[PDB]
């Protein structure tokens, strides 16, 4: 069994007292009208699921409805057996069938009649707002509405993803779930909530909530925009099966000195950097250009590898905007520079060692030595790697071991080429790119067309279907029937009649013409 | 335009950096395109008159 | 990772023989291939290293001349031909997974031969 | 570089100290230690001189400098009962003559 | 939970420097026909000011 | 608005943190709240003609 | 949380704890046991 | 004369005027004329 | 070519048993 849950499931999203205001909010609130199931006590006690959080009623005659368990397994246990609440996270043994008659980390101890709870939990709370009214009625739930106020909040860190009811045996009761959806909630002159307004429940609400007000007068409002959503993503990049030779510069016998570093270059294949940056062995892992692990989603048209030896104290002048003995006249970065720094002690392999000498951006300058000995932490040696990405948007050689999908066109997708995201419909395309060029770009710097980075093709990207979506309506004291005008565009993606001025849903096509009432554009009012 | 920012393309800023960083490249670019609205607005509003 | 090689053969004094291994549970183009030989009383005898990237392949001095080393990467495999056999050539014949030399620029790495194989019998 | 290493007669549980020597010096991080149990390939145990190889027991430990590097196991197992080589891998390829431990 | 700071008398119908819980500014503080919910300490006019 | 501010109340700034940081929160909202008057203000100038 | 509000207070416990395997590690708030 | 310009970068531009600032041989400019005849 | 190179001069190479023009770039913007 299934009712309508009307208006109710509206509580006070915080503790600030307000009043003769429209106060819009979003938070985890029961949707108007929503499909609640309906449960009976009579001649039931399932696991339900918990979602985003849970909306409880009950109708009592004879109080039956007692408690709550709350967790995944199925713990947190909540029970009102006479006049004693108890609130328990333990390990408690339950039954298949839990009921009543008629390891701790947390304890707490304190139709004729509606119950209304709400449950729901952020970071770790456990949040309970409730409501007690008097009713007649056997029937289903009472049609009206109330707001319900916050009586209890557990700090428990709880894993909630299923719950099951409670009941006492020898009493009707309704489930529904939470959105987080916005709503515009009306406090009276005393400071009680007294209506409220789903802002995605219909068109009008819409306009309601655009205007904040619970009054609509008679015209055309544009309260939203309508776009078409991707059904699927595509990953595209180079079919490489080989993988960059990184252990090949990190585990190296012997690096080059300062004065003399050596520059490895990595291109055509599989760059794995979680390697990199879960290992321990580094003292330093520093990124100026990107997040390190992001590394493994976007990638580069190249990557080079600068290697040598440096002392502990010098290892803060590798950084753009730094000068020094190293930054000036052995090894300077850009101080645009893009890439990340990475060292580590290297005391206990080169340390004895006069082998190692010192004397624009990236110049090898082809003089002292350092005297680095295991007694030496500032004067002992680091090995020290620069990992230079260019990032411009070429053809891309070097990338991470992501996924890849196959390739869908005409249809509304989120895509990823090269590590080059958007949303957009793939089409075939006319333009000949240079065979240096990868990407192509719009006026606002936004990719027009890219080359599939698999197939030597061109594809345009068309940005999927979007418009201005607005609402006509006569006056709500006459009716609160509305039609809706999706603007600039087809009757496609989106009683239809197709204007000049998009997609008109609601409105009947009259052949007779009349004086102009409210406009909506073209010739069309 | 960049206004500062790491790049004026906000899917660039967001594939690269974590949000600890990565939001105020963004903060960059809302006040200067918010501005630049201000501005294209402010101007239609005195060629409209 | 594992890696497998071919079975025993007897040759004659002029012969040559073709030694076989295949190897799988890692990227066969990140890691070289190693080929050591153990005549029976004896130890341990390095041969050559041979780069399943580019075929850049090094040969120990004894063998310079002898032995012909290559790979097929789209097969996982790699092979060791040693030509005009002599009895001072009876062996085992092992192949192991290199990370003592680098398979893309052929620089000496910290690590050594890290996955062996069986090993395959000459006479 | 010619490596010199005949056998090591110690009871399990006992202590064992296994030498290495080199005609020439070679790089602290070219080292590496193999054992060789009979009818089987040798495997890995220590590399870098000193670092432990993947899925190797920590009751195996190197260190050394110069011409004279050492592998230690802090107590002999049964199945340490192997003959265990040295590789110098810096200039060129050279193992030991081997180290049997009973 | 508070900090031991040293409180004073309510003084009405003048212009005074409050601090109620933590929350500071300059009014004057006068009788008031409203109600609080039980679990409402401070309410918020449209600038979000108490 | 919190114009990026930990807080778009003024005082709950102040009696939060101190100086050398508390100034970095008030300019994010002089700069909102700035903006705000030269926007009102601005429309009121054209509307005013 | 990322918008935590709060002190983070930490000191050495070298001398009190330390020997000692009785410490072990493996959503904001979690306590997943 | 107009000889000396390049395609700045790696991204293709189509019915667009593109301003850019790099390193382009100065239109009409004045460049040294070598033989390789009887350098 | 990432070879961290010092370049101040130049000179051609011409094959013996070809008329060739030299001129230098500027950091000038160009409409394009
Ligand atoms: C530089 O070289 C480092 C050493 O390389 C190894 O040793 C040399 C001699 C060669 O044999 C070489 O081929 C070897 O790889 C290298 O460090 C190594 O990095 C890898 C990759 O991260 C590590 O593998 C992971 O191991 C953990 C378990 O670690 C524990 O157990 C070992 C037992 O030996 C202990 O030594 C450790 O301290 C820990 O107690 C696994 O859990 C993990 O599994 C996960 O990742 C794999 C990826 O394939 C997934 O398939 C799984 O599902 C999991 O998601 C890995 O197997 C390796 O342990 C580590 N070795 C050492 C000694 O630290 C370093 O990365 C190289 N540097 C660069 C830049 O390449
Ligand atoms: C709830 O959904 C079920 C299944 O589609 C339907 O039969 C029932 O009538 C719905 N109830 C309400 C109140 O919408
Ligand atoms: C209610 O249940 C608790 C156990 O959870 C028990 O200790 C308490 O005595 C009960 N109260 C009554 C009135 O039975
Ligand atoms: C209580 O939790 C600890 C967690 O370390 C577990 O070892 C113990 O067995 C648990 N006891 C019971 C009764 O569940
Ligand atoms: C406010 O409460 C008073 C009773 O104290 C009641 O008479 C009045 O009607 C209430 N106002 C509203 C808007 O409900
Ligand atoms: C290049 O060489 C010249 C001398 O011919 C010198 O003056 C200049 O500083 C050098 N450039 C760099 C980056 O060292
Ligand atoms: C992708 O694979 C196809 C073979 O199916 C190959 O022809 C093509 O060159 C590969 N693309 C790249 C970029 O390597
Ligand atoms: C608007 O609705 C109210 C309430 O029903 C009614 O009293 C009023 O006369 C209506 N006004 C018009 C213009 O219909
Ligand atoms: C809508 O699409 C159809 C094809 O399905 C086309 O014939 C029609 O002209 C299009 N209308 C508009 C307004 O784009
Ligand atoms: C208008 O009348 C024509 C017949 O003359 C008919 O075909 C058409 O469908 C009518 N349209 C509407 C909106 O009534
Ligand atoms: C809660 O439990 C579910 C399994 O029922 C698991 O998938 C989810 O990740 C857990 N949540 C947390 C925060 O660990």
């Amino acid at each position: 069994a299934y009712t309508n849950s009307f208006t109710r499931g509206v509580y006070y999203p915080d503790k600030v007292f307000r009043s003769s205001v429209l106060h819009s909010t979003q938070d985890l609130f029961l949707p108007f009208f929503s499909n609640v199931t309906w449960f009976h006590a009579i001649h039931d006690n399932p696991v339900l699921p918990f979602n985003d959080g849970v909306y409880f009623a009950s109708t009592e005659k004879s109080n039956i409805i007692r408690g709550w368990i709350f967790g995944t397994t199925l713990s947190l246990l909540i029970v009102n057996n006479a006049t004693n609440v108890v609130i328990k996270v333990c390990e408690f043994q339950f039954c298949n069938d839990p009921f009543l008659g008629v390891n701790c980390t947390f304890e707490y101890v304190s139709f004729k009649n509606l119950r209304e709870f709400v449950f729901k939990n952020i970071d770790g709370y456990f949040k309970i707002y409730s409501k007690h009214t008097p009713i007649n009625l056997v029937r289903d739930l009472p049609q009206g509405f109330s707001a319900l106020e916050p009586l209890v909040d557990l700090p428990i860190g709880i894993n909630i993803t299923r719950f099951q009811t409670l009941l006492a045996l020898h009493a009707a009761y309704y489930v529904g779930y939470l959105q987080p959806r916005t709503f515009l909630l009306k406090y009276n002159e005393n400071g009680t909530i007294t209506d409220a307004v789903d802002c995605a429940l219909d068109p009008l609400s819409e306009t309601k909530c655009t205007l904040k007000s619970f009054t609509v007068e008679k015209g055309i409002y544009q309260t939203s925009n309508f776009r078409v959503q991707p059904t699927e993503s595509i990953v595209r990049f180079p079919n490489i099966t080989n993988l960059c030779p990184f252990g090949e510069v990190f585990n190296a016998t012997r690096f080059a000195s300062v004065y003399a570093w050596n520059r490895k270059r990595i291109s055509n294949c599989v760059a794995d950097y979680s390697v990199l940056y879960n290992s321990a062995s580094f003292s330093t892992f520093k990124c100026y250009g990107v997040s390190p692990t992001k590394l493994n989603d976007l990638c580069f048209t190249n990557v080079y590898a600068d290697s040598f030896v440096i002392r502990g104290d010098e290892v803060r002048q590798i950084a753009p905007g730094q000068t020094g003995k190293i930054a000036d006249y052995n090894y300077k970065l850009p101080d645009d520079f893009t890439g990340c720094v990475i060292a580590w002690n290297s005391n206990n392999l080169d340390s004895k060692n006069y082998n190692y000498l010192y004397r624009k951006p990236f110049e090898r300058d082809i003089l002292q030595s350092y005297g680095f000995q295991p007694t030496n932490v500032g004067y002992q040696p680091y090995r020290v790697v620069v990992l230079s990405f260019e990032l411009l948007h070429a053809p891309a050689t070097v990338c991470g071991p992501k996924k890849s999908t196959n390739l869908v066109k005409n249809k509304c997708v989120n895509f990823n080429f090269n590590g080059l995201t958007g949303t957009g419909v793939l089409t075939e395309s006319n333009k000949k790119f240079l065979p240096f060029q990868q990407f192509g770009r719009d006026i606002a710097d936004t990719t027009d067309a890219v080359r599939d980075p698999q197939t030597l093709e061109i594809l345009d990207i068309t940005p999927c279907s979007f418009g201005g979506v607005s609402v006509i309506t006569p006056g709500t004291n006459t009716s609160n029937q509305v039609a809706v005008l999706y603007q600039d565009v087809n009757c496609t993606e989106v009683n239809v009649f197709q204007t000049r001025a998009g997609c008109l849903i609601g409105a009947e096509h009259v052949n007779n013409s009349y004086e102009c009432d409210i406009p909506i554009g073209a010739g069309i009012c | 335009s960049n206004f500062g920012a790491i790049s004026s393309v906000l899917n660039d800023i967001l594939s690269r950096l974590d949000p600890p960083e990565a939001e105020v490249q963004i903060d960059r670019l809302i006040t200067g395109r918010l501005q630049s609205l201000q501005t294209y607005v402010t101007q239609q509003l005195i060629r409209a008159a | 990772v594992q890696l497998v090689q071919s079975g025993a053969e007897v040759k004659k004094p002029g012969a040559s023989v073709k030694v076989s291994c295949k190897a799988s549970g890692y990227p066969f183009t990140s890691y070289g291939i190693s080929w050591v030989r153990q005549a029976p009383g004896q130890g341990l005898e390095w041969m050559g290293w041979i780069s399943t990237y580019n075929g850049n392949t090094n040969y120990a001095q004894k063998f310079q001349g002898r032995v012909t080393m290559t790979t097929d990467t789209s097969t996982t495999t790699g092979y060791m031909e040693l030509r005009r056999l002599r009895s001072d050539d009876t062996a085992v014949y092992y192949c192991a997974r290199d990370y003592t030399r680098g398979a893309w620029f052929g620089e000496s790495l910290i690590g050594g031969f890290d996955n062996w194989g069986q090993g395959t019998l000459v006479t | 570089i010619v490596l010199t290493q005949g056998t090591l007669s110690l009871s399990p549980g006992e202590r064992a100290t296994l030498s290495c020597r080199a005609s020439q010096t070679v790089s602290s991080t070219s080292l590496a230690w193999y054992q060789q149990k009979p009818g089987q390939a040798p495997r890995l145990l220590i590399y870098g001189a000193s670092s432990r190889a993947t899925g190797i027991p920590d009751r195996f430990s190197g260190s050394g400098s110069g011409t004279d590097f050492t592998l230690t196991i802090s107590r002999l197992e049964p199945e340490d009962f192997a003959v265990y080589y040295c590789q110098q891998h810096d200039t060129s390829l050279t193992f030991g003559g081997g180290t049997k431990v009973e």
